[PDB]
This record gives C-alpha cells, sequence and structure tokens, in this order.
C-alpha cells in the first residue's frame, strides 16, 4: 500500500525541501522512522546533493 | 515575536521568542513543551541546521518563519 509510508515520506520532503524524493523514501523502507532517516540524512547517510 | 515549529509527526507548535533569542533557549522552550531534550532536537532551517549557540537573527529568522525540528535517534 505505501499509504503511511508515502505520507510519512512527504512530511519529511516539507521540512528538508533539499533532498530528494526518491532518497527519503529510501530509508522509509529500511528504518520506517521519519525520526531516524531524517536524523541519518543529517548524518550523512544518504548522498545529499552533491555538485560534481 | 510568533513563530512556528515545523516537526516530522506533522505538528505546528507555536512558540514566541525574539530575535535576540539563542537557538539552545529556543530548544529548551521546546523541550517543555514535547518533553523531548535539546539534545535529541536538530533544529533545521530552510535546510540548514541550527547551532545551539547561534542567535535567531544570526540566521536572519523573522517573525512567522517556520522552523524545523528534526528527531536524532541512534537507533533503527
Amino acid at each position: 500500500s505505501n499509504s503511511q509510508l508515502n505520507a510519512m515520506a512527504h512530511q519529511i520532503q516539507e521540512m528538508f525541501p533539499q533532498v530528494p524524493y526518491h532518497l527519503v523514501l529510501q530509508d522509509l523502507q529500511l528504518t520506517r522512522s521519519v525520526e531516524i532517516t531524517t536524523d541519518n540524512i543529517l548524518e550523512g547517510r544518504i548522498q545529499v546533493p552533491f555538485p560534481t | 515575536m510568533q513563530i512556528f515549529v515545523k516537526t516530522l509527526t506533522g505538528k505546528t507548535i507555536t512558540l514566541e521568542v525574539e530575535p535576540s533569542d539563542t537557538i539552545e533557549n529556543v530548544k529548551a522552550k521546546i523541550q517543555d513543551k514535547e518533553g523531548i531534550p535539546p539534545d535529541q532536537q536538530r533544529l533545521i532551517f530552510a535546510g540548514k541546521q541550527l547551532e545551539d549557540g547561534r542567535t535567531l537573527s544570526d540566521y536572519n529568522i523573522q517573525k512567522e518563519s517556520t522552523l524545523h525540528l528534526v528527531l536524532r535517534l541512534r537507533g533503527g
């Protein structure tokens, strides 16, 4: 269904307007916790948009 | 002045602060409302992280601005 999962991921997008939505859903399937997800993202767990 | 605190749970908290207020103090005010210690409180503004020893005037946070409160959990 991903009803709650997608909704939660969308909530993070409303907090971090610089992270790709597809990268948010990545950990949303792992930890499944917006808290641990955004925290880990801020820790560098997810490769933030880096100009190459 | 009044500001809007955004949470990952989808709860907009309205708190009163001043431009000369310190980020650390703001987190302390949130701890009084939510109960979550400032140590696990990651304040983000416009996508940037707010350091404890900084004031609202540092990041140029005006009134009615939205502050993002990210929770920290080393679990999972």
